[PDB]
């Protein structure tokens, strides 16, 4: 899978 | 004998088109060197789409996996849509400029099936920007600007939750990739090689050292003379993609009219049970 | 961070006059990642061609195969046209059955 996650820089 | 290992890796590339609409950004992932999945989301309802024989077969196995993807991606590409105007505004760069968020995350397994490295990078405009460290506890920012994102991604603790990923379901789904791919992962295929005669003059040739078809990328192709190496005198093209999901590789070297046999050319490559020497 | 695009143009198989082939033009090296790739017959543009889904090196630089199913023949002169924000003018690799 794609990583689920994430956070704007 | 050599241990494999083997790696999962994703590829995000994101950029600002000013006066040709929202940003564009464009995902993929590759198992070694196989490129098995894309995401654009130019595309018309984009979703993420198989690019591998073996990902036809992955909806029986996981019949979620498409849906599951889709949704990943789509949130990726919100989140750097964003993040190109939160970084340029870290530089106060003007918003007629155009500028590219670029990502590279993934895991290196090992023989045995348990994680060696995992790793984590961000460039912008093609330089590094932000990288997770070894420990995949901390972050490194490459400039002033990008403690921005480091410090926003220290408070809200990022890292534990990369580190879970690149623990966890890379190193799962690289696993999985490898078992489903097998045939095509897992392959050998050896260079087809062959040596090839131009005539520049009548004192003057060109001989050319061919290696078609192969995959893995790597490949080690020298030319010697009587058996000293020639590196400095051949040129050696770059390799590249075939367009079949293998590579090529040549080497040539321009030789005295007369001296053709005194040279031979040698393949090394992993399909390869001996090196191969050829010779015109 | 700007960089030129490097250019091959080749085949998949060796060429064999009458015998379907593909023509490729792999550009890389380059950035960013907006360009042109062109690939031309006798200096004209073919219209059915396809590319390879954008990615990059260790070093960030894009790279991109261009590709159309060919026939090859005598004197049929193929090409690849590229240009990039890094070109002042367009670049033009002639197509060498023997590179």
């Amino acid at each position: 899978d794609f990583e689920k996650e994430g956070y704007s820089l | 004998g050599s241990h494999g290992f083997h790696s999962l890796r994703y590829f995000y590339t994101a950029w600002s088109r000013p006066g040709s609409g929202e940003p564009r950004f464009v995902a993929v992932g590759y198992v070694d060197d196989t490129q098995f999945v894309r995401f654009d989301s130019d595309n018309a309802s984009p979703r993420a789409e198989p690019r591998a024989p073996w990902m036809d077969l992955v909806e029986q196995q996981d019949p979620q996996y498409w849906d599951r993807n889709t949704r990943n991606a789509r949130d990726a590409a919100q989140t750097y849509r964003v993040g190109l105007d939160n970084v340029r505004g870290y530089y106060n760069q003007s918003e007629a400029g155009s500028h590219t968020i670029q990502r590279m995350y993934g895991c290196d397994v090992g023989p045995h099936g348990r994680l060696l490295r995992g790793y984590d990078q961000l460039a912008y405009d093609g330089a590094d920007y932000i990288a997770l460290n070894e420990d995949l506890r901390s972050w490194t920012a490459a400039d002033l600007a990008a403690q921005n994102t480091r410090r926003k991604w220290e408070e809200a603790g990022y890292a534990e939750r990369d580190r879970a990923y690149l623990e966890g379901e890379c190193v799962e789904w690289l696993l999985k990739h490898l078992e489903n791919g097998r045939e095509t992962l897992l392959r050998a295929d050896p260079p087809k090689t062959h040596i090839t005669h131009h005539p520049i003059s009548d004192r003057e040739v060109t001989l050319r050292c061919w290696a078609l078809g192969f995959y893995p990328e790597e490949i080690t192709l020298t030319w010697q003379h009587d058996g000293e190496d020639q590196t400095q005198e051949m040129e050696l093209v770059e390799t590249r993609p075939d367009g079949n999901g293998a590579f090529q590789k040549w080497a040539a070297l321009v030789v005295p009219s007369g001296e053709e046999q005194r040279y031979t050319c040698h393949v090394q490559h992993e399909g390869l049970p001996q090196p191969l020497t050829l010779r015109w | 961070i700007q960089r030129t695009p490097k250019i091959q143009v080749y085949s998949r198989h060796p060429a064999e006059n009458g015998k379907s082939n593909f023509l490729n033009c792999y550009v890389s090296g380059f950035h960013p990642s907006d360009i042109e790739v062109d690939l031309l017959k006798n200096g004209e543009r073919i219209e059915k061609v396809e590319h390879s889904d954008l990615s990059f090196s260790k070093d960030w630089s894009f790279y991109l195969l261009y590709y159309t199913e060919f026939t090859p023949t005598e004197k049929d002169e193929y090409a690849c046209r590229v240009n990039h924000v890094t070109l002042s003018q367009p670049k033009i690799v002639k197509w060498d059955r023997d590179m």
